[PDB]
DNA sequence: CACAGTGGTAGT
DNA sequence: ACTACCACTGTG
DNA sequence: CACAGTGGTAGTAGG
DNA sequence: CCTACTACCACTGTG
DNA sequence: CAGGATAGGGCTACCGGCGGTAGCCCTATCC
DNA sequence: GGATAGGGCTACCGCCGGTAGCCCTATCCTG
């Protein structure tokens, strides 16, 4: 329940806001890199060692037949079965992307790294172009099933205009639901999700994905609150229904985390624009409960607790790495660096 | 009569670097003695300003503009253009005022419209004709560094400047058999024709920040070209027709933006998607093949993956395209780049030949930054020219003089490699007035129908004498001029104009403005310095100043 | 016919900052739209200013100028001052460009002339006055550094520049034994009144350019001191003298002129004959004894070590010079240089307060740089102070003040540091308009009279509170501020308006003209500027801008 | 007969063009800074060691006795029978000194040194203060004997204004036969020396001096000169007497090592004032002559024979200091190409 | 009170 | 049609 | 082979 | 003989 | 053995100077 | 030998502190 503070002798100014940090079998990868594939390295991943809480970075590879994917910031991410999905991501060409990314961990051979960041054809009512939400799949009778819960994202080019070309308005509130033995996905006009959110920190369950916080820009808010999705998903999928739940704490993006369990732990996104969330809350889930624990703020140093801003995500088992701006004499440091273990 | 116009005084202040304070400094002693009405006050200039810039002078287009809005009411806008800065969303730490491509240009074009018409009444040509002004535009965007300020009010944008800077250069007209030079402007790369557009506050490097600022001035310009800016100025509906020949990227942004690896690969060309060797070697026999819809298909093909290749068969698949292209940029050079870039190279040759590395092929860096301070020492006293930390263009095409090459040669015993400089020299100072010239065609023809030989025999030397470099290696700059050079001047017609080599020169006004000439703000410096740099890149301003004669 | 005189202008070009062909499209454009010659061509601007430079205006010295030539037609002298080019000699890299001193002041005065008349007529004494006036000038010599290095034809100068500015404080006469002083400058630290003097580049960095290139000025500036001028200003002959509190030097360059030990040193000031630790204990109960003649009857001794001491305690007996201080200067500090030494120990303070070092004197050295980095992140968004290199007056006077100190005590983890820094902040606050102020008499009298008891608890919390830091390590102008406030503003009248802040924003102008009020040629930059930055600070030319409205 | 380019760790910029060098009881010993004496070294002169061309001016502390001189540019310096005379030279501050500067020693153990450095005080008929010249000693009757000559000189102070405040009279041609150590001075004009120079080379041989180029700034000539200054000490009265050689050379600011005894290699100066020598000079005092043999010179580096500018003195051991400059990338970071000539 | 600016509205 | 804030300057 | 300054002097048009 | 219009000089920022 | 030296922290002054990003590509180390 | 640091090129358009000097303070010799 306390922190360390990562350094990174060089590839120091890779790691930007929105990065996702990959996990597979506890080795974990960075993702969302700044500028675009580098030919240090050609993909975006980057092999993330962590040694004497020292930080470095290998580069990573891809298969012959991955699709090298763009260095993807606030995506819609997500770790299943070693198997990802990445949505959205806003390309560093700032644009939102459509392309769904399955990246898999290939062949760990020679004790070194390859993915398979295979692409998605998306029948049926796509999900729009969008990226801040989060992914998930539901493990519910053994079928294949992901939920996508609307982020942020720019409105379709019958409405958009260039005096506000990057004006991100909510996306449509609902549940995507996208399958993964086809690609093809569905979704629902949800009588109960009347809320356009994005950058909730989903935690993932069976089926009951429970939507903690978010920002709101629909009306610039924060809505500590939670939502409930039920996938009946028989060979012949019905309407889910949703019920609503209190208990939501105020994060407007923040770190999910498991513990090997369904304790998961979220660390902190934001309680206010200018404001940070200083507070780790907790959850702890069952079939269709779910709690917060308030947990001892880990007592850093005068830094952190001033830096009007952090960034970063799961180093996947129980431990979150993030960042705050450390701008000296860069002009020298890009960044301070953070590393979360829990327990 | 009594005294002067607004728009005059307007002229008197900008495009003489008049600061609006110190304007109203000389108003107010002339004032106290003139007494007369002249240098018309700050408010009358001020609301003549708003004329120029853009959102003033209205305007349509038959193809309806599409993601853009329809309003001629809008000037400087938020280059973040809705991109919240909230900690959500990526932290855009970018003071970015820019204006909007459709209203700066025609902005312009009104701006430009008695040039337009004196020249449309030339050629013993009609000036009835509304037919579509097939007009040709460049698109220059400078990333600069120093531009500190010191003292926001938040937002903590980095000490490096861009200012993607637009520029009207040629005005044409389907008059039958021929489309006529309406305005060939003169000088395309004089900052009084560098037409700012849209000054982030942000790297070079950096490319989401970039992006975000650019995205929808791209937006803009790709669905421009599908339209037609039906205006009206001098009372007549002049249909313009547009093609944004953006050419003014530096090579490195514009291997940037293309989403190219950045300079100092093995493949080097934003042209004909060359590698390095296959350029040291042929290094006269490129052809472009690589443009920014190829160069979107080729990207689309190094993610798509489709034959399930790896990472370097794709990249040579790809031909080096690792990100995506932003910009539909037209494949051309930097004129000025390509000076810098040359003489940078020249300078380590000499010093390199001062250490006879010709014989010696290899040797330390302290044996490099030695016989090569002498370099310096030596164009300190006998040619006059000092050591800079980066290279520049006056140093260049004062050290793109055969001169220069004497004066390397005075302190070098081997004679074979005094010719082989004379030769050197004298052959890229035939080669650059068909380049760095504003229109060869038109100023040195003979050198520019000799340019080929002239590449041709450059290759063979740069093979012969100077192997201990361009062994298996060439610049990024070497190439376009060994190549691409004759291509570039028929497709496009020039490069000296096209090229940047003005709007790194509106950058020295850039910083002349935040300095001095606009506020010295917190995030609304960008506002005054654009529209103070759109008024000194104003013609219905310069007009009054060349009226002397 | 609206033909402005020509030195009517010449005043809206010097004070517009325009550049004579920038003036001259003005003009052609003016002219050739509105037909009249409104403003006047640039060739009548140059015969103008002729007269506004020096050595236009006759003059005369009952005591003779010694060491001088009585030539009074001295444009712009080069800066070597005859100074020998032969390779044989030393390598002088600096092209350098003086005003004649003794015709400088002439010109000054000849255009201040319409001021002093103002004034003895507003203080009712006879505008036709022959009398003996005592004028007071300030000379800055100011070492700026980081301008350029033209493509020269020939000579490599490094790229510095000194910059010597005397800057007439005041005009003075003993009426009846009362000094109705006549010209009580109304912005002593103007960019308008800095008038440049030498523009060399050179590097205060040296001190054989420097002197090579200075001591003309120092030697006709010891006869001035001992001479009287006569200027004919409204036919009268004004028989003026002078007295030069040029005191207005950086403590780097009063170091290396006046021959000090160094900056930095065991001994600590260039007023007082005290060390650094002994500045560190008492801080208040000081006095001034490190007077010009003092120190050069000290090299002599330090040269000559006559009781025939060794290093150490020569130094001792000395108390502090090394080298043969070359200028004249009266014990003084540069209240520009005051406020920025004060504010970069502040801001090393809040690093301190930041790292707990009151407590933990051997915290690492990382820590100290992450501290830094945290409090200039806290500082851009607090009260928005982007991070600087080393230090400057608008960032130290947006520092220094309650603002700053409390948005950075809620940083320092312990309260007795808040209220600490809270006191430390406000009495440095309440004692720095004493010599920030271009005077004391009329803009903070109360903080005068308690500036005993004031610097006394200043120095007692830099003792207590901050026995670190502090041990010894006392900073040169912490000593100053504390005791040595007192001592000058009584023997000296105040301090802002002696200090050389006039002159290191004149250093703007220096870029400014530099690059575009000059011929870009190496040989002829300082002409054209010094000339320039000259008409800019006559003000022949300011009263057409400001008499205007006043 | 070699060449090397010495290399410099502290204290580049310090070797100043100009200045002393001191080869002292086989000590060589740098002497006349650029500043003034910087209390890392207060002391004035300077330690000069070299091994692996690496130099090295370690701070020579003074002594009890020892009045402080100050860093003297082209002074006038002689090895007497272990010690010095050091004469006129430009201060620091650009003033020149009236004082000689017995510079002797007072201890050496332990490779350190005190350097014993009494100003005499100049009495009756003495020389103003000059600098670039050169005194010398002679040994009449065996007795040291000096003789200060030529020396650029500014102007004299009733004559000297501040427009030509640093103007050089070569001073009127006046040998100066000091008698010092019970004396000091005692001058003498010549009829044969009309013109004065400066930077002249001379040389302390016994019962005479043979002086060598130099500049007249008079005619702003190195005139080809040569001077056999005699000394006769009869036991009431000093006498002096001068002799033109024919065979003189044409250079001014020039060197003299020895490379052994009774012979002399006047390495370069600076032939024309832009085309510096590039040639040696080695000479043969004879009991009543010399020869001016050329020593074939040793072929410069490919920057001294293209720069403008070099100095040095006698490191003793037939060895000479060089230093040609350096552009301004930086100014100060090499400031110099230092240079050991062993000939 | 460095300070003489820097547009720009605000107001008047 | 004039100044007055007004956050901020670049000299430092 | 940019371009628009950079000011002093120079050199020469209308009286 | 005087005033006003260019013609230069090498070099300048911006690169 | 113990001053002595040499150079680095760090004390001021301070008004920056020998190099640096940002890539890249072709070298070089450890089990 | 398959990963992992350094030093040159290649295009950019200086940025992490540049130091200038003066204490102490930390190591480095004669075994
Ligand atoms: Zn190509
Ligand atoms: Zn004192």
């Amino acid at each position: 329940m306390a922190l360390q503070m990562v350094t990174v002798g060089h590839n120091i100014a890779l790691i930007q806001p929105g990065f996702s940090l990959m996990n597979f079998d506890g080795q974990v990868f960075f993702f969302g890199q700044k500028g675009w594939p580098k030919r240090s390295c050609p993909t975006g991943v980057f092999h993330f060692d962590i040694k004497q809480n020292h930080l470095k970075l290998k580069p990573a590879i891809f298969s012959k037949d991955s699709c090298y994917l763009p260095p993807l910031r606030y995506p819609a991410t997500c770790s299943y079965k070693h198997q990802y999905i990445i949505h959205g991501g806003k390309t560093p060409n700032n644009e939102l992307s459509d392309k769904i990314y399955i990246m898999s961990v290939a062949c760990k051979n020679n004790k070194k790294v390859t993915f398979r960041c295979t692409e998605k054809d998306l029948v049926g009512d796509v999900p729009e172009p969008r990226y801040g939400h989060s992914i998930d799949v539901v493990y519910s009778r053994g079928k294949s099933m992901g939920v996508l819960f609307g982020g942020r994202s720019y409105m379709p080019s019958t409405q958009r205009t260039t005096e506000k070309w990057n004006s991100v308005a909510d996306c449509l509130p609902h549940v995507f639901l996208i399958d993964f033995e086809f690609g093809c996905a569905t979704s629902y006009i949800l009588p109960e999700l009347q809320d356009g959110l994005s950058f909730h920190v989903s935690i993932a369950r069976n089926d009951t994905v429970y939507i903690l916080g978010g920002h709101s820009l629909a009306s610039n808010i924060r809505p500590a609150n939670l939502y409930r999705i039920r996938v009946d998903l028989p060979l012949g999928t019905p309407a889910v229904n949703c019920t609503v739940l209190p208990g939501g704490i105020s994060v407007s993006s923040a770190i999910l985390t498991q513990t090997n369990n369904d304790e998961f732990v979220i660390v902190g996104g934001y309680q206010l624009e200018n404001q940070k969330r200083m507070v780790c809350s907790l959850v702890s889930l069952g079939d269709n409960t779910i709690e917060i624990s308030e947990m001892e703020t880990p007592d850093w140093t005068s830094d952190i607790k001033h830096s009007k801003i952090w960034f970063g995500s799961n180093m996947g088992n129980g431990t979150i790495f993030l960042g705050i701006p450390g701008d000296n004499k860069q002009a020298s440091e890009a960044f301070y660096f953070y590393t979360l273990r829990c327990s | 009569g009594s005294g002067l116009q607004p728009a005059v005084c307007l002229a008197i202040r900008v495009n003489t670097f008049l600061s609006c304070s110190q304007y109203h400094k000389m108003y107010r002693t002339v004032k106290a003695i003139t007494g007369r009405q002249i240098f018309q006050p700050l408010h009358a200039l001020r609301n003549a300003e708003k004329v120029l810039l853009p959102g003033y002078h209205p305007f349509e287009w038959q193809p309806p503009l599409k993601n853009v809005s329809s309003r001629t009411d809008v000037g400087i806008i938020d280059g973040l253009s809705g991109l919240a800065s909230s900690v959500d969303e990526y932290p855009v730490d970018t003071i970015a005022k820019r204006f909007r491509y459709d209203s700066a240009l025609v902005s312009a074009l009104m701006d430009m419209e008695e040039d337009i018409l004196e020249g449309m009444r030339s050629q013993d040509l009609d000036d009835y004709l509304n037919g579509p002004f097939t007009v040709v535009v460049k698109e220059s965007c400078d990333g600069m560094g120093d531009v500190s300020e010191k003292h926001g009010s938040g937002p903590a944008v980095p000490e490096k400047a861009v200012r993607f800077s637009f520029t009207v250069m040629r005005i044409t007209i389907e008059h039958g058999s021929q489309n006529v030079k309406v305005f060939e402007e003169p000088k395309p790369n004089s900052v009084l024709c560098c037409k700012p557009l849209c000054l982030m506050l942000a790297d070079e490097s950096d490319h989401e920040t970039l992006t975000a600022i650019l995205s929808p001035l791209i937006a803009e310009r790709e669905a421009m070209k599908s339209s037609e800016l039906t205006l009206e100025m001098g009372g007549i509906p002049r249909t313009f027709k547009f093609i944004f020949r953006g050419t003014g990227y530096d090579e490195k942004l514009v291997r940037e933006v293309e989403g190219l690896e950045a300079s100092g690969s093995v493949y080097i060309c934003t042209l004909c998607d060359t590698t390095r060797l296959e350029a040291s070697q042929n290094l006269v026999f490129h052809s472009i093949t690589r443009s920014h819809a190829e160069n979107l298909q080729r990207y689309e093909v190094w993610r798509s993956n489709p034959y399930h290749e790896s990472v370097e068969e794709l990249r040579d698949r790809v031909k080096g395209v690792s990100a995506k292209p932003f910009i539909e940029t037209v494949p051309s050079i930097d004129a000025l780049h390509c000076d810098i870039g040359n003489a940078a190279e020249f300078y380590k040759i000499f010093q390199l030949e001062i250490g006879e590395v010709y014989k010696h092929p290899n040797a330390s860096k302290e044996e490099r930054k030695r016989w090569q301070a002498t370099l310096d020492k030596h164009l300190r006293k006998r040619m006059n020219l000092k050591p800079i930390m980066m290279m520049n263009g006056n140093f260049a095409r004062k050290l793109m003089t055969q001169e220069t090459v004497d004066a390397v040669c005075e302190l070098i015993p081997s004679e074979e490699r005094h010719e082989a400089l004379r030769e050197l020299m004298d052959l890229y100072l035939k080669m650059k007035p068909v380049w760095r010239s504003s229109c060869p065609a038109k100023e040195c023809p003979e050198s520019l129908c000799q340019y080929s030989f002239n590449s041709q025999r450059f290759a063979e030397l740069l093979s012969t004498k100077f192997k201990y470099r361009y062994e298996g290696k060439i610049t990024n700059y070497f190439h376009k001029t060994l190549a691409h050079v004759p291509e570039i001047i028929e497709r496009d017609g020039s490069i000296g104009a096209w090229a940047s080599e003005g709007n790194e020169s509106g950058n020295k006004l850039f910083r002349r403005f935040r300095k001095m000439n606009a506020r010295q703000s917190k995030c609304y410096e960008m506002e005054d310095v654009l529209k103070h740099h759109w008024l000194y890149t104003s013609k219905y301003l310069q007009k009054f100043m060349n009226a002397h004669n």
